[PDB]
């Protein structure tokens, strides 16, 4: 009767229902939790959805029936889960397609054509070697899709309910000259409580069309100025990141391994900190990524301003005594400490200052999660520059800076098997190229090192420190 | 002294549909999540008074698997009442439920009095059967009918001793 004295504890959360789900062979116990998941918020579950559909396609049917009828009612109830089960379902087979096929069959037509136009406005770019020409394409592209607006369309990078009404077109832009060149897009939406309730809004037909490196407050205020729809206290604007030649599946284990570090931290009052940005897996392929407003590369910033981190420091936020320095160092330490734990638990890659992120407040974000775990295409690193803005070895800011690696490897360590549990459930029959190893589990359970004690866990982030700069 | 009636009463139905589980809530009072397959047959035992009257009731858990059909089937005589268990989560073991009316009619007395359970009632979101239908199928074929939750002992005591007074009734009216 233990194991039921458990199940209807306080202790009984969504992780340890997954947990039990992955593990028991028992099925009454599979039914048991599979009933269970109608008992928990639908925010809970959602989190795990991935895990879920992963568990549904990659192992046995005693499981994915267990976990079919949940599934199946969530989708009855909201279409935008529909689509992001449909999405998941493709995207990691390579059993579901059934299921799959019969959540399209049910509606979902307007969204899946909207979302097909992005791609091929995506794909259409490749003839253009430029940035700008490339841009220039993608505006014209974006002209004519606004005429198929508005329609029962919503981004799910949303954190709410609503209906795409228009695009500023003129406002796109595409973010660098490759080949499948991700680009940038502004969409503007009207919000609802209920989005399977409402049925679509009406449509309703040169100042404000310039495309300016303004901050996001600003580049609201323009495009709602102009906006047809922006009288409305219903009107709200987003903006998306299309990539439609990026798999972004690794990049969505990242994302829940960021928002569990992140709850951790914030549960053991750790005053770490990341920024996690939300992840729209479409296909094994392709996807969309909910950017960070106000937030330049590194390298975009030293070659703007031409001038070294510590330097831009001082001309952005002011001098050594400013508050407003004080205030963007403290920021920046503490960012630094947080992305030096996710690197190091998550073994992040391929990391430049392309790739790290600066926002107004001084906080650092890394971004394109790509190559973590086994796969190596180089890790995180020290430079000169960031121990300067941190000012100096010696400084207090450094030793802080070093402290909060501790306090936040302490407190992931408390609570570890939440995070092992996100990638160890994901890796089950994963082609991805994170799981190479046959030991990606070991490895990273290692990186806790549950048989150090607290001096010990000093002494390897003294080493940590060392061997990054 | 001595008991005034010896009741023997065999749990039958299909494998999994939780006639041990049922068992040891009546008797013991107990549940396990994972309990494992019966072997052939599990034996418990519970006293009740009715009118005045000490009515032993043994209970012999039977074996779902065809494995030991037959050993089940042995059970069957002199059993005086029998609950026929389902799982309302399952549509099969509901659907098997007319062939163990068959085999209970085939190897035991015509005259035994059969409780329709409907197990796992805490299971409300995955539920197979609807309460009417098997009521209506209960009421068809004259058997008595129940749902029950072992796991949360909800109509447990309430099928056995049911089951049981309806038997003493039987007993003492044809007396
Ligand atoms: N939710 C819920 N689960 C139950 C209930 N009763 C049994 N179960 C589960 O169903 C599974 C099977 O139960 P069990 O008692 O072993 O069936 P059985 O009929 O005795 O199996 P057999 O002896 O004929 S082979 C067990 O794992 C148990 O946890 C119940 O009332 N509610
Ligand atoms: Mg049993």
């Amino acid at each position: 009767s233990w194991l039921l004295r458990l199940f209807e504890s306080k202790l009984f959360d969504i992780s340890m229902a997954i947990s039990y789900l992955y593990n028991s062979k028992e099925p009454g116990v599979q039914a048991y939790i599979g009933n269970r998941l109608f008992c928990f918020r639908n925010e809970d579950v959602d989190f795990y959805l991935p895990q879920l559909l992963n568990m549904y396609i990659h192992m046995d049917e005693d499981v994915g029936d267990a976990i079919k009828p949940y599934i199946v009612h969530r989708c009855r109830q909201s279409i935008n889960f529909s689509l992001q089960c449909a999405l998941l379902l493709g995207a990691y087979s390579s059993r579901g397609t059934k299921l799959r096929k019969l959540i399209l069959s049910d509606r979902l037509a307007p969204e899946r054509e909207f979302i097909k136009s992005l791609m091929a406005i995506g794909k259409r770019l490749a003839t253009l070697p430029t940035k700008e020409q490339k841009t220039q394409r993608l505006i014209s592209e974006l002209s004519l899709l606004n005429h198929k607006l508005p329609a029962r369309v919503w981004l799910p990078t949303a954190g709410f309910d609503h209906h795409v009404v228009r695009v500023p077109h003129t406002q796109a832009v595409v973010l660098n000259s490759k080949d499948k060149a991700p680009y940038l897009i502004y969409v503007e939406v009207l919000e609802c409580e209920n989005f399977d309730t409402t049925s679509v809004p009406a449509r309703i037909p040169d100042p404000s069309a310039v495309a300016l490196k303004e901050p996001w407050q600003e580049k609201v205020r323009r495009i709602r100025e102009g906006s047809p729809y922006g009288h409305l206290p219903n009107w709200r604007l987003l903006s998306v990141i299309v990539k439609c030649g990026d798999d972004l599946r690794q990049e969505l284990l990242a994302f829940q391994v960021l928002k569990q570090l992140q709850s951790i931290w914030e549960q053991e009052r750790v005053p770490l900190w990341i920024k996690p940005y939300k992840i729209l897996v479409i296909s094994a392929d392709s996807g969309m990524i909910e950017p960070v407003v106000n937030a330049v590369s590194i390298h975009q910033v030293k070659k703007q301003s031409q001038l070294s981190l510590l330097d831009y420091f001082l001309q952005e936020h002011g001098s050594y005594t400013t508050e407003a320095f004080l205030s963007a160092q403290r920021n920046f330490v503490q960012s630094c400490a947080g992305y030096c734990l996710v690197c190091y638990l998550l073994q992040v890659k391929d990391r430049h200052n392309g790739n790290i992120l600066l926002d107004a407040e001084g906080h650092i974000i890394h971004i394109d999660f790509g190559f973590i775990l086994s796969s190596s295409p180089s890790a995180f690193k020290l430079t000169t520059e960031f121990v300067d803005v941190m000012g100096g070895l010696d400084g207090d800011m450094f030793n802080y800076y070093k402290m909060l690696m501790l306090q936040g490897l302490i407190a992931a360590r408390k609570h570890m098997d939440k995070v092992v549990q996100i990638v160890e459930i994901m890796q089950q029959g994963s082609q991805l190229p994170c799981f190479h190893g046959s030991s990606t589990i070991r490895n990273l359970k290692e990186r806790f090192h549950m048989s150090m004690t607290e001096e010990q866990l000093q002494l390897l982030v003294e080493q940590m420190v060392d061997g990054s700069m | 002294d001595e008991y005034d009636y010896l009741f023997k009463v065999v749990l039958i139905g299909d494998s999994g549909v939780g006639k041990s589980n049922l068992l040891s809530r009546f008797t013991r009072n107990e549940f396990n999540l994972e309990s494992k397959s019966t072997i052939g047959v599990e034996f418990a035992t519970r006293s009740i008074q009715v009118d005045g009257k000490t009515i032993k009731a043994q209970i012999w858990d039977t074996a779902g698997l065809e494995r030991y059909r037959a050993i089940t089937s042995a059970y069957y005589r002199g059993a005086v009442g029998a609950l026929l268990v389902y799982d309302i989560a399952k549509h099969l073991t509901y659907e098997n439920v007319e062939r163990w009316l068959k085999e209970l009619r085939d190897h035991a007395d015509s005259n035994i009095v059969i409780m329709l359970v409907g197990n796992k009632s805490d299971l409300r979101h995955l539920r197979a059967v609807p309460t009417d239908e098997a009521r209506a199928f209960a009421e068809k074929n004259g058997l008595s009918f129940i749902e029950t939750s072992a796991l949360d002992s909800t109509n447990v005591e309430a099928a056995f001793q049911t089951i049981l007074t309806e038997i003493y009734r039987i007993v003492s009216q044809k007396q």
